[PDB]
């Protein structure tokens, strides 16, 4: 997602707080001072819900503008070939080489495991920044924990996002 | 020996049967014991053994009640009952396969209807069936099948031939897989028209006077005034091909495309996370579209590959509360997801809150009986914790609403009532084989009163520290939680609450555990004592 | 069990009873293919994962050819082969 | 208006334009629960007294989780106001124990209520707003209806505008052993599947080969994940 | 926000009653602090209670790209053909048939960032 607009008074850890419950997420690096972000999912799903839910939304009081818009590396080669404006052509982003069977898109766990691998379940996992774990069984009691811990530090003021 | 008392004593059948008997869920156990009876008796036919007909009849019963989204095994099962001479039970087989798929199955629909036009022999009645298969599966993207069936036995039994020109207008606007055929009919039918009184079959006279400027009662030179109206005619239905075809090609290119499976298959297996994705996203395409008939049979289509997921449940619950409004709806769509889906947990915890809302509470109330008795009243001790807490809250929300506030200043008493608080206790005895104690304590100090708290800190955490537990003690929440309690007490005064603290908790924590107890209660000592976190400091130096 | 058409409890036994005699030697010796008679006896087990032996996708809905200057000329997507 | 049935009931006798005559063939069945039977035998019998005995019946089911007990009521050949007595008095009752445990009183409802239930129809009906049907009815037979939380005048009001459209036909003599039947099977299959909810890994599951079947396939699946973020790793790095 | 809702839930469940909670219901919000934080968790923009025309209706199969698609404005397909027998069919309207071929984006990126 290209996330644009910005407060320019919004920091990256703040920013991962708005947009991280949409799905797992692999990058959230802003340039200093352009007024305008970035944001990678690891799913089209979790892009596309996204887009959807946080369209034009008030981060530190400006309506953001969301839509597409490519990554770092991208964005260098098509300015440094833009200013030669020669070609400026693009790459597609890589496959996940489906047939993929553990993965259920756009889901979050947050941190010895013998599951049963049934189907209503879920098995494979992406870990949160980056690695691949097996899901464990308590997903719940890990979430439930860290929220009643990010609920009294952030009364206090240890984080703001 | 005949052939029961020769299969009875056969020994491969007490096998089939001990497996089938142990692992149900399982559906090659199911299949393998199901062809053997049938291999059992290799002349099937209306004189074979009748005890041997009643033990395929349970056979194949008992396993659509296990797998009722088999669609081939409801076809097969009708069709040995027809075989066997009854048409009268093979009605009620395909019947009950129609309404364990809610009436949305294609399948079964076309193998009813090219069932039914043998035996069925009254026209209206046949006609009547095909117009409740048209307004339940008739937007299918592939019942093609459907509506070509519909149409030969309009060919061939009327013989008026105004109703297929009816029913073949309403092809023409319904976005189907295979829509060139049924517009290369209705071309070579246009075509295949003679005179002037026949362009009424299509539309009404005044429609044709006035849109197309065209006069059916135009008596004069009649060739070149048909050959006209076949040109306009042409162009209308040229300009409907192009609305169909940009709908069929969008719903093909973007979503119909990826799917690969579409059949129930089993309970074991597993759907690809390709069509996990464009299942969600062409279930949230349907939505937009606001036509009801194929939403629900999308939702339905989507239940057959990922019945079992309960992605699908969810979301169609979802859709029924707040994009429609039907809240009976939705309290049954997830009644009904919990007897195929098999995490049922955030089922149960959504199904609570629908149930709750619709201010259907004895629901609630004889609910959380069957999960308080389904573990033989022993919740208390269940492995995990997601189950348990769900339990806890709603079964809080009516202990609360049964039994009168019990302590002062309108209090409910949440967690404490002593039918509740045993269940509490019993879980934090087990002190660390059971997961989410914090939660449990962390739970139970929000009492901000004077006898509330002081029931809390006499019968929780002074009897922690009295039988000395050592999970507990090591554990920086219990004695952060054990602050908290005190200082967010609105009874005290500060100094109190204080001295309170810092004179008769603090003292007790014993120095062997500071390293962990320390970070826990630095923070909070940090955060609403920064004057007395010396004390702490010294009380924990590295040299005594 | 449904679709085979030659297992099918109603038209089953029409089906090989209608085969032929083929008293011919060189009819059956004109054709070198394989038969693939599946079985009734099938079960659930065989082929256990439908996506990894390999999968064709289905084809693109049929136009008619007079009318097919009037498509869309490009599609929204970029996709590859 | 007011919150006694009996001066809402004599509005709607007096202003409803032919509300005596009856319904052909209608039938109307409101399943409820009680926890304890004693409250509710009370105004049943009261009940009782007032509506013919041939229109109103209570059908106890077997008592089959002797907890709570599961009393059919059903209205067979009812006028325009007789369905609004009995689902008025009845919608307030069964609400009467969780808010207003101390008024006691069953014709007279409290003005901190609200009407909230469900009844079921036959399929039957042409019906040629408060009351609204459902999408997904469970019981393959009748159509579930939905009243969403109502005034006891607009109650009645909506009742009477909702039973003037409807046009019942031809049923079954003993379409009610159907019902019952049928819903008693409904709740024995989704009570049979919470007690599944132990027992899924090894209760039934053959897990031994399960585990078996699909351990290289989720293997590969984990590699090829890894292979995704290194490849995604550097795709989006700079270099 | 997913936060707060969580355990205002927890809260709520655990400390009243139903004779609070049914006279908190009030209808022209359809707020109920049972499910509506149930409801109200991943989407912020959340509003409780011509539809050609909507941006959800014109990106529908794809985010972003928007496209209006051509469409017959008097479509049969909800009425069932035992209704429509019972007089003859008018012709059908259109709307949008110049835009086949017509797709427009709104390119935030270009503009916005990469020529400043």
């Amino acid at each position: 997602v290209f996330i644009g607009g910005l407060s320019s008074l919004v920091t990256e850890d703040e920013l991962r707080a708005y947009f991280q419950p949409f799905g797992t997420i692999v990058y959230v690096k802003i340039p200093v001072g352009k007024c305008c972000g970035f944001v990678q999912y690891v799913d089209r799903l979790s892009a596309e819900a996204a887009i959807a839910g946080m369209q034009g939304f008030p981060i530190a009081n400006s309506r953001v503008r969301l839509s597409w818009g490519r990554s770092a590396k991208q964005t260098a080669l098509l300015q440094q070939a833009m200013l030669s404006n020669s070609l400026q052509v693009q790459q597609q982003q890589p496959g996940l080489q489906q047939p993929n069977y553990g993965y259920i898109p756009s889901s979050t766990c947050e941190a010895n495991v013998s599951s049963t691998m049934l189907p209503g379940c879920q098995i494979l996992n992406y870990s949160n920044p980056q690695q691949v774990i097996m899901q464990g069984s308590e997903a719940v009691v890990n979430s439930t924990n860290a929220m009643l811990n990010r609920l009294e530090q952030g009364s206090n003021g240890f984080m703001f996002a | 020996m005949d052939k029961y008392t020769a299969l009875i004593h056969d020994e491969n059948f007490s096998t089939l049967t001990l497996n089938v008997s142990r692992y149900p869920k399982s559906l090659a156990y199911w299949e393998k014991l199901l062809n053997y009876i049938v291999k059992a008796s290799a002349p099937i036919c209306k004189s074979t053994e009748p005890q041997l007909l009643k033990l395929i009849r349970c056979t194949y019963s008992s396993m659509l009640n296990e797998f009722p989204y088999l669609e081939n095994y409801y076809i097969d099962f009708a069709l040995l009952e027809y075989k066997l001479g009854n048409v009268s039970m093979s009605h009620k087989i395909f019947q009950r396969g129609l309404q364990a798929f809610n009436q949305r199955s294609l399948l079964l629909w076309t193998s009813y209807l090219k069932f039914c036009n043998n035996v069925i022999s009254h026209q209206k009645q046949l006609f009547k069936k095909y117009e409740t298969a048209e307004e339940y599966v008739g937007l299918h993207f592939f019942s093609g099948e459907f509506w070509d069936l519909y149409l030969e036995q309009i060919s061939s039994r009327c013989t008026s031939s105004k109703k297929y020109w009816n029913v073949l207008r309403k092809i023409l606007e319904i976005p189907l897989h295979s829509f060139s055929k049924f517009y290369a009919l209705w071309l070579q039918r246009i075509d295949d028209i003679m005179d002037l009184k026949q362009l009424s079959q299509l539309t009404s006279k005044d429609e044709l006077l006035k849109k197309l400027k065209i006069d059916i009662n135009y008596s004069g030179r009649k060739g070149p005034y048909l050959q006209d109206a076949k040109k306009k005619l042409k162009k209308i239905t040229k300009e409907m091909y192009m609305v169909v075809q940009y709908q069929v090609l969008e719903i093909y290119s973007i979503f119909e495309s990826k799917i690969y499976i579409n059949y129930y298959t089993s309970p074991e297996t597993l759907v690809s996370s390709d069509e996990i994705e464009t299942w969600i996203k062409y279930l949230d395409y349907t939505i937009t579209l606001q036509t009801d008939s194929l939403t629900h049979l999308n939702f339905q289509r989507a239940l057959l590959p990922l019945a079992h997921y309960d992605l699908v449940w969810i979301k169609y619950s979802k859709w029924l509360i707040n994009s429609k409004n039907d809240l009976l709806g939705a309290k049954n769509v997830l009644l009904m997801g919990l007897k195929f889906s098999l995490k049922k947990t955030e089922i149960i915890k959504l199904l609570y809150s629908v149930i709750c809302k619709l201010n259907e509470y004895v629901l609630l109330r004889n609910l959380l009986e069957k999960i308080e008795s389904s573990y033989s009243d022993n919740v208390e001790n269940v492995d995990d914790f997601e189950i348990f807490w769900d339990y806890l809250q709603f079964k809080t929300f009516c202990q609360n609403s049964l039994y009168s506030s019990r302590y002062s200043d309108s209090q409910s008493n949440g967690l404490l009532n002593k039918e509740l608080f045993d269940k509490v206790w019993k879980r934090l005895s087990c002190k660390e084989k059971k997961s989410g104690q914090e939660i449990l304590l962390n739970n139970l100090v929000q009492f901000y009163s004077k006898d509330t708290v002081e029931f809390v800190e006499k019968n929780i955490f002074q009897k922690i520290i009295e039988f000395g537990w050592e999970y507990y003690l090591q554990n920086g929440m219990f004695w952060n939680c054990y602050c908290r309690l005190i200082y967010f007490d609105t009874s005290r005064s500060y100094l109190d609450k204080r001295q309170y603290i810092v004179r008769k908790i603090w003292p007790q924590i014993d120095k062997k555990f500071a390293q962990s107890v320390l970070p826990s209660l630095t923070e909070f000592c940090e955060s609403y004592f920064p004057e007395e976190m010396d004390t702490l400091e010294e009380m924990f130096t590295e040299e005594p | 069990k449904v679709f085979v058409d030659a297992n099918r409890f109603d038209i089953g036994d029409l089906v090989k009873a209608s085969k032929l005699p083929q008293r011919a030697n060189e009819k059956s010796a004109h054709h070198s293919f394989k038969q693939t008679s599946r079985s009734r006896d099938e079960t659930c087990e065989s082929n256990p994962f439908p996506r990894l032996n390999n999968p064709k996708k289905l084809e693109p809905p049929k136009i008619l050819s007079q009318w097919s200057n009037t498509i869309p000329k490009t599609s929204i997507f970029y996709s590859v082969d | 208006q007011s919150f006694d049935i009996w001066k809402n009931l004599d509005r709607i006798r007096s202003t409803k334009k032919n509300a005596g005559q009856f319904i052909k063939g209608s039938l109307l069945i409101l399943p409820m629960r009680t926890e304890d039977k004693q409250q509710f035998d009370e105004c049943m019998d009261e009940l009782h007294k007032y509506i013919s005995k041939d229109i109103l019946r209570c059908y106890p089911q077997k008592e089959q989780k002797d907890e709570g007990m599961l009393f059919y009521i059903v209205l067979k050949d009812f006028n325009i106001l007789d369905s609004c007595f009995v689902l008025s008095v009845l919608l307030a009752f069964q609400k009467r124990l969780w808010m207003a445990p101390s008024e006691k009183s069953y014709f007279r409802v409290p003005k901190n209520i609200n009407l909230t239930g469900s009844f079921y129809l036959p399929k039957n009906i042409e019906t040629g707003s408060s009351i609204v049907e459902v999408g997904f009815n469970v019981v393959p037979d009748f159509q579930q209806f939905q009243v969403k939380a109502c005034h006891v005048s607009k109650f009645m009001n909506e009742l009477s505008n909702f039973f003037s459209q409807v046009e019942f036909g031809k049923c079954e003599a003993n379409v009610i052993n159907y019902f019952k039947r049928e819903y008693n099977r409904t709740y024995s299959q989704i009570s049979l599947a919470l007690y599944e909810l132990p027992l899924i890994g090894d209760g039934l599951f053959d897990i031994k080969s399960y585990i078996s079947k699909t351990r290289p396939i989720i293997e590969t699946s984990k590699a090829q994940m890894i292979k995704h973020i290194s490849e995604m790793k550097a795709y989006n790095e700079i270099s | 926000m997913n936060d707060i809702l969580t355990d205002y839930k927890t809260f709520y469940l655990t400390h009243s009653n139903i004779v609070t909670y049914e006279s908190s219901i009030i209808d022209s919000n359809t707020f109920d602090p049972i499910l509506y934080p149930e409801l109200k968790m991943s989407n912020p923009k959340y509003d409780p209670v011509d539809w050609h025309k909507k941006t959800e209706w014109k990106e529908a199969g794809h985010i972003g790209i928007t496209t209006e698609r051509p469409q017959i404005s008097n479509s049969i397909i909800e009425c069932n053909s035992g209704t429509l027998i019972q007089k003859p069919i008018s012709l059908p309207n259109f709307r949008n048939l110049e835009k086949i071929n017509q797709v427009k984006i709104n390119d935030l990126y270009t503009e916005e960032f990469l020529k400043e």
